[PDB]
């Protein structure tokens, strides 16, 4: 639940990166698919 | 034992324990016990040739007629001379314009300096990518003279699978990490340390060129960082912005325990 | 208007002509030097065919003879084209290059890059920033003659933030690069403002169409090259002086690619002329370089002067022809001059009158010409504005014996300036003492 | 945007344009008229000999003087050993008068050319994606983190060369790249393989059209690989090494970034540096990675280095890793230019000398000038009769070598300005009274000139 | 006080006699003849810096520390209207946590910068020197002990006492030291005492009116009862090399009313 | 490759005895100045005695330098050894004396000891928070071995050291704590069929025993040099790297050395003194000779050995002659060894050590011909006269090289005591002090 630290975790099975809720609508979206 | 090496200056003491009890504010009143007294007419009102006040008549007719007027540097007057054998003829050339001389012409090493640290490099990219032989070793031809910035082993070597190349470029710093000089324990100082001498002007105009100078605060934003406030209003935009400090462009310490200072501490 | 009467200004090139070669004696300022102009036609021919590399042509000879002269005339007789470079030798001796690379930097300043392209600009004055908050934006721009609106995307309306351009502005686009000129504002907004500030400049309006594209050809010098790449913002240096031992993989580099241009039919190489005045004073650690230098294919045609007889060369302690090693001269050329006829004498002093717009009798004439044959050309030249000047403080138009008479009464020829200094010793410090009387 | 011109692409005509190589045969034995040359045998067979111990990688700091006199082919045998040993192997021609400087001590110009005339070959590959952009289109994850919005666990980009297209599947952590380099659709990128990080070369040429003044560099479609897997030979001298560890290029801070604003300082090297610097490359060498090429050090005028330069040279050519030097020295007895004590052979030192395989070089016969004149004319294409030749072979044998192939560019412009395609006799008697030699210059500066007055020279 | 003698004869093991007879807390610099040409300034220069390594002072000082460890950090920006720049921090409210009696204290931006070029996170004991202006960090607190890390910190104990300590220190200081001190600054926290730091250090001619102001100041340190003042010699071993611009110099630079004694 | 002094390999004397051996490592063919070589190399071993000066005299080609490289083979790559060269002194950045200066305590080693803490396992999972345009970062890194499974923090510099390694989950990298490096040494799982730009497919190695934080201690030797650049600027350390130290004043060398003293005193730091080699050192002027004559009186000076050529020689600077080029109130200071030049049986087995270094084979009438040919010019014309030969032999064909082959070496390139007849001959057309002809 931070406000602008954007989370990656790589395992033994693959790599995922989780964007927080708080993000999705400003510029940051635009890669992740969001936007504004 | 902690210690520091002595001070020259004039600082303000404490007067007691018992009287500033929780919420105190400290104040910076690092002066120097080494003065200089100058008046008022000399500092402040017609002694300087730059000060453009009354009685110093010449000093604005001099900046506008020596910075704007019959300058070869302004753009009207870069504008007449760039098509031939003229003076300015190779400036279509380099990767500038018109405005980027301006304003490489008229501020210091440091502004340009800061203008520099938001240029992306990319004519090293181009013998990344555009290197093949049917390509014909192609450059922009607004920057067709920058040769030097086209052609650079390091841009290629910055690239390779094995680096055999980058533990050649910079290998003073592996050799110079490897002998321990960052985490041996410092073992000069200098004995005495003091503030810069300042003017004892007795004007508001001198306090407040003081403070203009000595401490110059778009120099001082330009190398410490953005404020955070900015960080926000800069990462929960709607859309991308730029910052004037792109990074905090203090250099990094080359020296772990002991950075920028001289304070001492027992081990 | 920083364009005054000097001592060569009659010259309009060099005067031969330029199908057989023949120096005809009175043509473009220069006088009866006949065998000293035809070498140097020569030379010229095949400097300004370019294809022969590196020579070296000596022009030796007394003092007051036309050495200078006629290399003027050779740097007005080529045009704007080809390059030239007046160097003088005393400049090569600096505090912030040695002695080599300031002399490297006169051989790459003799050779041009020519190229030429079409420059595709946009001038204009702004008339509304329209901006839509919605990212995409309209830009209005006049002409004197013309007035469009051009769409804006994204980016370039942060540069118009960057830049602060206000309705009023002579803003110019290149388009090949992208990157907005702020020129200033027009006389039709002086009107509006009345403290200005001080960064704004007036203009006029742009004329004719937007969209100007147009074939120029730059010609730049391999220095300019050199100096450009030397460091990041570097072009500011070659107006500065701010630059130093430049290494010598930079200039390998840019020489192998103006060959790969010279190859790909993008640059086309002039060569041109160094000229070396009063070659002289190098020491034999310039010529050791200059006889090397002149062995590239990069090479200009150098031209230099002498004045010295049998003179010691400096640096070392013996005795040479020129004042120059005899190893250099086993390379170069040597063009003698001559001393001058009173018949030639006499039409030198009447294109210096014609020059200063100067009137003279033919009996001050003639006394100027026998003045000139007993003191030689550059004390009589000397004596025609001397002349004039003392003919227009008694208001006389034009200048008589006596007027010449009183300018070789009031000032001294160099011949009897040596009688003066031996007639009275004592007073004039010689090695050791004065009398003081 | 630059016009091309359909001109004649030809070349000039320098002092040693006609050196093409040593024209040996295939034992040694020199071969006259062969490749430029006029005779001088022995100095071309040792040459030959010297080339041969520089490509047999046997030299470890060997040294070469060239004596003779003035103008009788050192600078010209230099020449056409540069021209034998080809390109791939490096060549360093400074001259006497160029160690000189006023921001380095004297002995430390000699070092850095030393490092200049000494090359290194690096063989390696590079492994690179390539293209515009098509897509970024992510990919949701099968188990997102509670707490969390979007959970992207592998992020999508279609990248299209000039000859083909291709999807890619990436690790999510290119989006650090994407955001800091601003990557869009229509881009041209190139993502590595030992970091994966993008970085935006520009915007395409197919999108210089969909808007009309917002314009940036506009770089072509890379026209080549999408997927380079290609290998590079890559030369570094030791010079390039000293210089990029001293001082470094490229940094992000202020004072480095006013360290490439102000001019670049030559800056003397510490010797600690150096001995790092080889005691790695002679271990990248035993790896098997990189070949150490040693080349030449022509220092010409070699009588110009003064006795505090010899010094330093004995401790640089005593070194494990260095090329060879040949000298060039012109004179007799001469005083060494440091010490005004002691007259040596050659300008150099007695202590230097015994250091060097003295090549001789000898004057030429008076029927090998003519030769010299024939090969210079048909260098330059100017043709002349064969009067013309031994006119201009007298005046060499009578005057000097290098005043005979100086009449040949007078008479040319004289006989194409008169009306003619040949050089004859005329020609070049009346261009011998437009040049003057330095004897009749030095003839008319005695006789003429008999002292200092009004018409006379300033002695 | 010249030393004559042939070579061989023990002229400088009666200067190192005079060394050892001297003691530890009376200055001694031992110079050559061919030590002070030099490459940067005038070779009086040299020889006025070696007289004033020969003067040597011993001061009392009253150093103000601030030894806490950092509870709450936060900036306290003020207005910052259109002039390029932008935001600037200007207030902070940091809180110091000694081990008897916390303080929560306010800052000015250039303290700030002191502690910005730090990097001072919540946890960090420092001392904030109220002299200059410098705060060195020393480590994370012992209450965020964690044995898996992987920083390397230096973990030490809560400091002990009040937050606002006061300490008294001795320190020998020569007049030389002083005049480094004012000719190039490196303390304080403004921008010509931080970029003066980064660039190379290079000798500089300090001239009469710095080494006059530096006199009246220690003068002003004497007349408090602080400081006390201890002459020294200068031992310029081989005189002979000195050439005739170095003699006619020494006149002078005997004729001031403090200068140490010569030992040629 | 193959230098002039590649084929010593010590000085070649006996380690009870110290007596010159006639044919040993290299140095053959002389006895009194390699026992006295070896004297002075078992008192620098001693460490003990301070501020010597020893001058190797004798005529050139004789082996001063080959002695010289001899003491320094022999010490091996532990105490320091400066191969000055006597000209590299004259600066023009800094002053004549502080290059000397630089040049004596470069040569006086300081061995430090300390302690670092390696790790060592197989990463499981990397865990990296970023912020948006500029900003901190945070890390979580967990690691196991077959017996730990710890999950560790990390800072920002451990993060800007992961992302250059690049540092999946699955690698088996050692993490120094101290210094902070990372240095990947395999895989223990096969590369992954789900990604594109991954890599190359390292080092298969399996999962390390023992324990993650262990402990190192290593020994770092730096010179007083490198303590005085260190110490002496704020900021602007590397400087000892690039030349550009402009001057260091003697309040930073008077606290350095009170401080080694106390380094050396509390068992951290041990002093290990060294060799100054001064190649021909009649170079220097008197102004070089009146402070190195002075730096030799403390006890951080080293053991200076140096090199000579001339006789009685004028000193630069001056005008007055002296023996060697040296004055006379710094000759007493000096110990003087001379060396001897050469017989013919000694040539012999010199050049015949100098042929199976560079891989030549001869024949007796060759080597023969070959020592004949040394003994009137000189070592140093007749090993080029082996190499030559050697390519002369390898050009026409043969096996061994031959008579024929050493005079064809012989005719082409010329000794100078045939060049200086040379000179003397054709004095008309060579520049002397005077003019030249042509033809
Ligand atoms: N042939 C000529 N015709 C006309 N004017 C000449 C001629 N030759 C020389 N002069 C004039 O005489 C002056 C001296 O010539 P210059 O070359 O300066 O002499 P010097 O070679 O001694 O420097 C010049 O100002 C030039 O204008
Ligand atoms: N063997 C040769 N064959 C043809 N031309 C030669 C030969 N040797 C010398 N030259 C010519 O002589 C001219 C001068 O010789 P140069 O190399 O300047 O002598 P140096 O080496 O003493 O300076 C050169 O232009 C060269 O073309
Ligand atoms: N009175 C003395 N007692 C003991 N040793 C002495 C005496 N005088 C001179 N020496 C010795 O002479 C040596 C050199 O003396 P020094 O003072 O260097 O000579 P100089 O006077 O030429 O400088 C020293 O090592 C010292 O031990
Ligand atoms: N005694 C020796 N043992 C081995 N090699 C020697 C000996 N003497 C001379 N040499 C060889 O002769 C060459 C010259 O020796 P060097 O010490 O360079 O002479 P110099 O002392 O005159 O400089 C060296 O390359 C060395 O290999």
């Amino acid at each position: 639940p931070d406000p602008m630290m954007i989370r990656w975790v790589n395992n033994k099975m693959g790599s995922v990166v989780a964007v927080p809720e708080e993000l999705l609508g400003t510029h940051a979206g635009v890669v992740f698919g969001a936007g504004p | 034992d902690t210690s520091s090496p002595f001070f020259c200056g004039h600082f303000a003491e404490t007067g007691s324990f018992l009287r500033e009890g929780t919420n105190v504010a400290l104040g910076y009143s690092t002066r120097s016990l080494v003065e200089y007294r100058l008046p008022r007419l000399i500092w402040c009102d017609g002694g300087r040739l730059d000060k453009p006040g009354p009685g110093n008549l010449v000093a604005g007719f001099r900046s506008k007629y020596l910075n704007h007027m019959m300058n070869i540097w302004t753009p009207e007057n870069i504008r007449s001379s760039l098509e031939g054998i003229e003076n300015f003829t190779w400036l279509r050339f380099v990767d500038t314009s018109l405005q980027e001389a301006y304003r490489a012409s008229h501020t210091d090493v440091f502004a340009r300096a800061v203008d520099l640290a938001s240029k992306q490099n990319r004519l090293g990219h181009m013998q990344i990518v555009y290197d093949e032989p049917e390509d014909k070793k192609w450059t922009p031809v607004h920057a067709l003279f920058q040769i030097c910035e086209r052609e650079n082993p390091k841009a290629v070597a910055e690239i390779t699978t094995e680096g055999v190349l980058r533990d050649l470029m910079n290998i003073a710093r592996v050799k110079y990490r490897e002998l321990g000089l960052c985490r041996l324990e410092k073992a000069a100082r200098p004995r005495a340390s003091a503030p810069p001498i300042e003017v004892v002007c007795d004007s508001r105009s001198a306090v407040i060129e003081r403070e203009n100078i000595m401490f110059h605060p778009a120099m001082r934003k330009a190398l410490f960082g953005p404020t955070p406030s900015e960080i926000k209003e800069a990462s929960f935009g709607p859309r991308p912005v730029t910052l004037y400090p792109p990074r905090a462009l203090l250099p990094a310490p080359d020296h772990d325990k002991q950075r920028f200072t001289n304070i001492t501490v027992p081990s | 208007g920083l364009n005054l009467i000097a001592a060569h200004s009659h010259i309009r090139g060099l005067g031969v002509d330029a199908d057989t070669l023949e120096p005809r004696p009175s043509s473009q300022g220069l006088v009866g030097q006949e065998k000293a102009r035809k070498a140097a036609a020569v030379v010229l021919e095949m400097i300004k065919q370019g294809k022969i590399a590196g020579r070296a042509v000596l022009i030796a000879g007394p003092p007051s003879t036309g050495k200078t002269a006629i290399a003027m005339g050779m740097a007005q007789s080529l045009g704007q084209d080809v390059p030239f470079t007046t160097l003088a030798a005393s400049e090569i001796f600096s505090l912030e290059m040695s002695k080599t690379e300031a002399l490297t930097q006169a051989f790459r300043k003799s050779i041009g890059v020519r190229i030429k392209e079409e420059s595709e600009i946009m001038e204009g004055e702004v008339v509304e920033i329209q901006i839509d908050r919605s990212k995409q934006g309209k830009l209005t721009i006049k002409t004197t003659d013309m007035e469009a609106i051009y769409d804006m995307g994204s980016k370039m309306i942060d540069a118009m933030t960057k830049e602060r351009v206000m309705a009023g502005d002579i803003i110019s686009i290149d388009k090949s690069s992208g990157k907005i000129t702020k020129l200033g504002r027009s006389y039709a907004r002086s009107r509006d403002y009345d403290a200005m500030g001080v960064d704004t400049k007036f203009l006029q309006c742009p004329e004719g169409e937007l969209q100007k594209r147009k074939e120029v050809v730059h010609t730049v010098s391999l220095h300019e090259i050199d100096v450009i790449n030397s460091r990041t913002q570097g072009f500011l240096a070659l107006f500065s002086g701010d630059t130093g031992e430049i290494r010598s993989e930079i200039r390998d580099q840019i020489n192998t690619k103006v060959a790969e241009w010279k190859e790909e039919g993008k640059a086309e190489i002039v060569p041109g002329v160094l000229f070396i005045d009063e070659v002289h004073m190098l020491d034999i650690e310039c010529f050791s370089y200059i006889n090397r230098a002149l062995e590239s294919d990069l090479a200009p045609i150098v031209i230099m002067a002498s004045n010295r007889g049998v003179s010691r060369i400096r640096g070392t302690d013996y005795k040479s022809p020129h004042g120059l090693p005899l190893d250099f001269l086993d390379r170069v050329v040597i063009i003698n001059t001559h001393p001058y006829t009173p018949d030639e004498l006499r039409q030198i002093l009447s294109i210096r009158a014609q020059e200063e717009e100067v009137d003279l009798t033919p009996d001050a004439l003639a006394l100027l010409t026998k003045i000139g044959q007993e003191a030689g050309l550059r004390y009589a030249s000397n004596l025609i504005t001397t002349s004039q000047l003392i003919a227009a403080k008694r208001r006389a138009k034009q200048v008589g014996v006596e007027d010449v008479q009183r300018s070789f009464k009031l000032f001294y020829d160099p011949a009897r300036s040596v009688r003066f200094v031996q007639e009275s010793e004592k007073r004039l410090i010689g090695n050791d003492g004065v009398v003081d009387f | 945007i630059s016009e091309v011109r359909g001109n004649t692409r030809d070349h000039r005509t320098a002092a040693h344009t006609h050196i093409k190589g040593l024209g040996l045969n295939s034992s040694g034995i020199a071969e006259k008229q062969a490749a430029g040359f006029v005779g001088q045998c022995a100095a071309r067979e040792a040459c030959g000999v010297v080339v041969d111990l520089i490509k047999a990688h046997k030299m470890a700091g060997r040294g070469v003087l060239l004596a003779g006199g003035p103008g009788t082919g050192k600078t010209a045998l230099a020449l056409a050993i540069s021209q034998e040993l080809g390109t791939k192997i490096p060549f360093c021609p400074i001259t006497g008068s160029e160690i000189y400087s006023t921001e380095v001590k004297k002995t430390e110009v000699l070092m850095e050319n030393f490092r200049r005339a000494i090359g290194l070959r690096v063989r390696e590959t590079k492994d690179v994606y390539e293209g515009e952009v098509t897509e970024m289109t992510p990919e949701e994850a099968e188990n997102p983190l509670g707490g969390y919005g979007k959970t992207i666990s592998t992020l999508l980009i279609g990248l299209k060369s000039a000859r083909g297209q291709k999807k890619l599947r990436l690790d999510p952590s290119i989006y650090e790249a994407i955001q800091k380099e601003r990557v869009q659709v229509g881009d041209v990128i190139y993502i590595e393989t030992n970091t994966g990080a993008c970085k935006r070369v520009g915007r395409s040429d197919a999108y210089a059209t969909e808007f009309d003044l917002e314009a940036e560099e506009y770089v072509p479609i890379p026209k080549g690989e999408v997927h380079k897997k290609k290998e590079i030979v890559q030369d570094v001298t030791l010079h390039d090494l000293d210089v990029a560890n001293a001082r470094p290029q490229g940094g992000q801070d202020i004072i480095s970034m006013m360290g490439q604003l102000m001019k670049p300082k030559m800056t003397e090297i510490t010797d600690k540096l150096r001995m790092e610097i080889n005691k790695v490359v002679q271990k990248y060498i035993n790896q098997g990675v990189a070949e150490l090429i040693p080349g030449v050090l022509f220092i010409d005028e070699a009588h110009m280095l003064d006795i505090e330069c010899f010094t330093y040279l004995n401790k640089a050519l005593e070194s494990p890793i260095a090329p060879i030097v040949v000298l060039a020295s012109n004179r007799g007895i001469a005083t060494i230019r440091g010490a005004d004590d002691l007259k040596a052979a050659h300008g150099i030192p007695p202590d230097f000398l015994q250091r060097l395989l003295i090549i001789p070089t000898h004057p030429y016969e008076p029927d090998e000038i003519r030769r010299i004149v024939r090969i210079r004319a048909q260098t330059e294409g100017v043709q002349l009769t064969d009067a013309a030749v031994d006119r201009v072979a007298e005046h060499g044998v009578r005057i000097s070598l290098r005043y005979c192939l100086q009449l040949l560019a007078p008479a040319s412009i004289l006989a194409r300005v008169n009306g003619r395609t040949q050089v004859d006799v005329q020609d070049i008697a009346e261009a011998e009274e437009l040049f003057l030699d330095a004897r009749r210059s030095a003839n008319i500066l005695t006789s003429t000139g008999e002292s200092g007055g009004l018409h006379g020279f300033i002695s």
